[PDB]
RNA sequence: GUUCGCGAAGUAACCCUUCGUGGACAUUUGGUCAAUUUGAAACAAUACAGAGAUGAUCAGCAGUUCCCCUGCAUAAGGAUGAACCGUUUUACAAAGAGAUUUA
């Protein structure tokens, strides 16, 4: 809806949460298109959430196993950092998918005691409460950064943008308030006219 | 809301629009109350809009801890033994489903058939008598009137029996250090220093 | 200010009869009509079991400005369109005033802003102001194409027949119909004569008049109805040859009818505009033939 | 009472009979928020309405009469009222007794609700203006309303004649063959409003006609509010009736004063 | 009339304030009085100096 | 509707429908008004006016051809 | 519909059924919003041009504006984002000479 809105056509979004174009853009609209970090990271989200739905939809659908089930959300949880890539828009997740590899290691090493390598480990417990606790942070700030989108969508962006000053544009401002006060202290040493 | 092409879903849409910010708390409420892997299905109580923008789970997932710990201990059991005697583990497929292909209805689809059975460990009957009628329930005694306050499930209180039953099953991931000499040099005082 | 704002200025005959009257105040609301600036919507209801909900269109500064309700937008006092308030104060001051309201976006947004009144809101808000001006409205109520080729036309219109009983006849034809005396004006005065009111739901009756001719004619169905036509009718003219012609009489007016004694149609009157109007300047010279 | 108070109103579509609510297709891909075709060329995107009103036909009680609905059916006036009898707004030709219970309501808004505009669209059609009464309609698009057929000069005018006679009480009609236009100025502004809806998108064809198979394919007639009359000799009329309207409202003010005092 | 004004309950998920936009709107200026600019008269005299 | 990679076309007996060359026919007037427009310049160059005279000249026995057919 | 009374009929023997009649219980939803053309998104395509300080080639950073666009943004980018590159007469006097007037 929110890609309709902004009258973006040429971008499909998939149903499994993948953002395309449906044709070579001109440059324009490249720029038209060019969404933020909110919406991505709202989109993976999404994609994160579908991704862990969908195994009960495969469990349920009697595809899957109950213990193909409780491996395949450990497996979710575990390659986020390749099954998503919410790391290109809130890069300190790269704590969260490094705490679940971490976790990983201490969850192997005492399940595959006399045991040997395979697939089929579902203690998804330890790797759950990571993403709950970074799902906890994150909806102040989706929340800030969402609400922004959407208000700018209604109602357009504010006429009083008022730059701050910056690394960038110190010597243009500071030649603007220094010939200000040559020309005051000028003016007030003439005498008239 | 599946095909918003009338007049009168324009107010509608906007009720989908504003409730982007809104999401990350209705992926977290959704993904806490997930199913644990002894449980074929799970009925969580939710709130949703009128116009169908968002489904919040009203819910939180409030547990027994040594009953909720004997249940994980239980399915790490009936999960090492799984991996020990399958002949092969065939790891799902990510994603599960085409980006193409919609998330099929719940109802058409998933609703007429029988479950599957969930990760269960057989319970051996002279050795967890007080715990096997109802440890892989969804909310452990939640009617019995005496273990727990009532179904608001809160401030619980077990027998001797029952509680010593719930010790033996979490043998596998209990403390098993029972001396405050072992964390001499390791304790988090040790840590801060 | 946006923590103090004038109340709404609202008629009477908007809220209606009842006492008290629930209303909804949602701070900004729509969108002024004039001004196109937010502003606090009021809207509410007559009765509690109505179905109409009454909303405030316009601003209180928009409301202020013309001196008018922001529901109807009728003016607070005397309850009278803008239009024709500034209208009759123009026939009082004899100079024209007029509120005058931009096209422009910028300049409906700048307009509201200022704390003037637009047109006759001088006048009215000032209730010394209005009833003085009401007392000179009392005063003035104390004074209280010769090249066409016409020919192929004027021998399908009667004009050299009678109008007796005798004839049983549908249709008729209606000349000197002035460029005033509306369509529906000929219809009312023909079924209150006959009593056949409510004539649209039967369809007794079609009428075609063209306002350019100056002629017309009225079809009759169920041809007994000519007859009461015919005899419903007292007054009638002779020309000085002959040929009596009756009169229809709206007010003022005079219509004179001959039975066509065919369905004339559309286009018998012309098929052009400037063909039409030779039409109306041959008639003037017969009207002054049966006449005078 | 006898064509409209004696029977009930009556379904004129049926709900599966109505038109689907996307347009037709003059893109590559269809926009879901504003509910239009997107990566498109162009359109003329004007069709004939597949329905019409039969005046005395279609006309009944409905339930809006019984609960006193001051406003008329919309789609009604088009033809394609799905509801009938359960519809909550009226369904029949405004009459005298329907304009007066409108009097207090007309000044801002038509007689089916809708919310009139400070000043007019560009292209003189939509709902309306607030800021004048007009009660004349511009009859345009009469060339792809007939479907191109010669038909003459008077006949077009007749037809014209003929369809906006049963919408209400007409003050005059006036027909240009050299600009292809008409102009039909009712009564009451409430038939003007009944009448532009009615008939806008509509056809001529009159059925015994030839063409009547292929009144779908044309482009329909346009019906958009008309502007002040050039002439002076309908310049006069128009302060004249100014005139008239001024010196029946200082009667009615004088009175106000005279209870005032 | 005696009218009683309440409020609306919004929608948490419709956009409050509907009628708010960001848009600009230039001002006119309200100007009853002249300000006098109340200046003392004229050590006038300047040579070329400046 | 499109027809932009159709010429203007020079020949006219491959469309047979009159209703097509409806179409066709204002896709002539329209270079008629661009062209035409293009005619008055302040610089009034002799070249530019001389090509856009032969154009002129073209398309006015085009029109010829048309009101000779019918 | 329920409940508390009251009266009558039948079965009864003061209980049940039936229908007459008083109470009590419960008491004003919803819309700023109607379903394709006529009350308003926007791109794309076609045609015509075609990137500031220049002698040529390359970085930019600002400012003024009743232009904004992306973006979470007070970051940054939008060609240094664009527009800017035109049109320009009276706060006017003081001195010194030849022609044309006036009465
Ligand atoms: O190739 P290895 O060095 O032997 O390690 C693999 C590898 O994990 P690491 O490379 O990070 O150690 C596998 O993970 P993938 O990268 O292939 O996804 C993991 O299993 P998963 O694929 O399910 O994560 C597997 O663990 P195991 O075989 O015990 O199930 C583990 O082998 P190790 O047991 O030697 O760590
Ligand atoms: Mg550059
Ligand atoms: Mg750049
Ligand atoms: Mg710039
Ligand atoms: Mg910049
Ligand atoms: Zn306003
Ligand atoms: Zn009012
Ligand atoms: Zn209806």
């Amino acid at each position: 809806l929110l890609i309709h809105r902004k009258g973006l056509t040429y971008l499909h979004l998939d149903y499994n949460f993948n953002l395309k174009p449906t044709k070579t853009l001109t440059t324009k609209e490249r720029k038209k298109s060019r969404l933020g970090n909110s919406f991505h990271l709202m989109r993976e989200l999404l994609k994160m959430m579908k991704l862990i739905v969908d195994t009960h939809v495969q469990f349920r659908l009697g595809n899957v196993d109950a213990f193909q089930l409780a491996d395949g959300i450990h497996y979710i949880l575990n390659h986020i950092g390749q099954l998503t890539g919410i790391y290109r828009y809130k890069y300190k997740v790269m704590h969260q998918i490094r705490a679940c590899k971490d976790l990983k290691h201490i969850i192997y090493y005492k399940f595959n005691k006399n045991l040997g390598k395979g697939p089929g480990c579902g203690f998804w417990q330890p790797a759950w409460r990571v993403w709950l606790n970074f799902l906890r942070g994150t909806i102040p700030l989706l929340e800030r950064y969402i609400g922004n989108l959407i208000t700018r969508q209604f109602e357009g962006r504010s006429n009083e943008i008022v730059k701050t000053t910056t690394k960038q544009r110190l010597d243009a401002y500071y030649d603007l308030e220094l010939r200000n006060s040559v020309m005051d202290d000028i003016l007030e040493m003439m005498p008239e006219s | 809301h599946s095909d918003m092409a009338s007049k009168m879903y324009n107010t509608d849409k906007k009720a989908f629009l504003g409730a982007l910010k809104y999401l990350p708390h209705a992926i977290l409420k959704l993904l806490e109350n997930m199913p644990h892997p002894w449980e074929q299905a799970k009925e969580v109580k939710v709130l949703y809009h009128t116009s169908g923008a968002i489904t919040f789970v009203n819910e939180t997932p409030r547990v027994i801890e040594p009953v909720y710990t004997a249940q994980w201990s239980a399915t790490w059991i009936a999960m090492r033994r799984e991996k020990r005697d399958r002949t092969h583990f065939k790891r799902m497929r990510f994603p599960p489903f085409d980006d193409d292909e919609p998330p099929l209805s719940y109802e058409q689809h998933i609703e007429n058939i029988e479950p599957l059975d969930p990760i269960n460990l057989p319970l051996d009957s002279q050795d967890d008598e007080y715990v096997k009628d109802w440890l892989y329930d969804s909310r452990p005694l939640e009617e019995d009137s005496k273990k727990v306050n009532g179904t608001s499930y809160k401030k619980w209180s077990f027998d001797l029996p029952e509680m010593s039953n719930l010790y033996r099953l979490s043998t596998p991931l209990r403390d098993e250090v029972t001396d405050k000499n072992y964390y001499y040099l390791f304790d988090k005082k040790s840590f801060f220093n | 200010d946006e923590i103090n704002e004038p109340p709404p200025n609202i008629c009477e005959q908007c809220l209606g009869d009842e006492a008290n009257i629930r209303m909804t105040k949602i701070p900004q609301g729509s969108e002024c009509k004039i001004c196109t600036l937010p502003f606090t919507l009021y809207h509410f209801k007559t009765s509690k079991r109505s179905n109409n909900i009454i909303k405030t269109l316009i601003c209180v500064r928009c409301a202020t400005q013309r001196n008018i309700c922001q529901c109807c937008m009728l003016d607070s006092r005397w309850h009278i369109p803008i239009q024709l308030r500034d209208h009759l104060i123009s026939l009082v001051n004899e100079e024209n005033v007029m509120t005058e309201e931009a096209k422009n976006d910028m300049m409906k947004r700048f307009l509201s802003l200022k704390n003037v009144k637009l047109g006759g809101a001088q006048i009215t808000s000032d209730p010394s102001e209005a009833d003085n001006i009401v007392d000179k409205l009392k005063n003035i109520l104390l004074r209280a194409y010769a090249s066409v080729d016409i020919s192929h036309i004027l021998k399908k219109l009667p004009l050299n027949e009678s109008f007796l009983k005798n004839p049983s006849t549908k249709s008729f034809f209606l000349y000197n119909i002035d460029a005033s005396i509306p369509e529906w004006k000929i219809t009312d005065t023909v079924s209150q004569l006959l009593g056949i009111k409510k004539w649209k739901d039967g369809n007794s009756l079609s009428l075609i008049v063209n306002h350019k001719a100056k002629c017309g004619g009225l079809r009759f169905q169920s041809s007994e109805l000519g007859e009461r036509f015919v005899s419903k009718i007292s007054e009638t003219l002779v020309t000085p040859k002959g040929l009596k012609r009756g009169v229809l009489l709206i007010d003022r007016f005079r219509i004179f009818i001959i039975p066509w004694s065919s369905g004339f149609s559309a286009a018998s009157f012309g098929t052009n505009t400037a063909e039409n109007i030779k039409l109306s300047l041959s008639l003037n010279k017969l009207i002054q033939l049966e006449l005078g | 009472m006898t064509s409209w108070r004696d029977k009930s109103a009556k379904v004129q579509v049926k709900e599966s009979e109505l038109p689907s609510s996307i347009p037709a297709q003059t893109g590559l891909t269809f926009n879901i928020w504003y509910n239009k075709w997107s990566q498109g060329f162009a359109g003329n995107t004007r069709f004939v309405s597949p329905f019409a009103l039969q005046p005395q036909l279609h006309s009944g009680k409905t339930r809006g009469d019984n609960d006193g609905q001051l406003f008329f059916c919309l789609f009604f006036a088009k033809g394609m009222c799905c509801l009938g009898p359960k519809c909550e707004y009226l369904h029949h030709i405004p009459d005298e007794e329907d304009i007066g219970k409108l009097a207090l309501r007309t000044e801002v808004l038509d007689c089916f609700g809708r919310e009139k505009f400070a000043d007019y669209r560009e292209d003189m059609g939509g709902i309306g203006s607030f800021r004048k009464k007009n009660k004349t309609l511009y009859v345009g698009g009469i060339d792809g309303a007939l479907n191109s057929k010669h038909l003459k000069p008077a006949q077009i005018e007749s037809r014209i004649r003929f369809v906006f006679s049963r919408l209400g009480d007409i003050d005059r009609i006036r027909y240009v063959e050299s600009k292809n236009c008409g102009f039909v100025k009712f009564k009451y502004q409430a038939n003007a409003e009944f009448a532009k809806e009615a008939m806008s998108n509509q056809t001529l064809l009159l059925p015994s006609d030839k063409e009547w198979d292929d009144r779908r394919e044309g482009t329909g007639l346009l019906v958009k509010w008309a502007n002040e009359d050039p002439d002076p000799a309908a310049q006069k009329r128009l302060q004249e009736e100014l005139k008239l309207e001024s010196l029946n409202m200082m009667v009615h003010l004088i009175n106000n004063n005279t209870n005032s005092a | 009339h005696h009218i009683e004004v309440v409020s609306k309950q919004m929608d948490p998920l419709l956009p409050r304030f509907v009628g708010k936009k960001a848009r600009k709107v230039v001002a006119p200026t309200e100007n009853d009085e002249v300000v006098p600019v109340l200046h003392m008269d004229g050590g006038e005299a300047d040579p070329n100096e400046w | 509707k499109d027809y932009s990679r159709y010429q203007r076309p020079r020949n006219v007996s491959k469309v047979k429908s009159i209703k097509e060359a409806n179409e066709w026919k204002r896709q002539v007037s329209k270079e008629i008004k661009q062209k035409s427009t293009r005619i008055y310049d302040p610089s009034l160059n002799e070249m530019q006016i001389a090509e856009l005279n032969d154009e002129l000249n073209n398309l006015f026995k085009e029109w010829k051809r048309w009101q000779w057919h019918i």
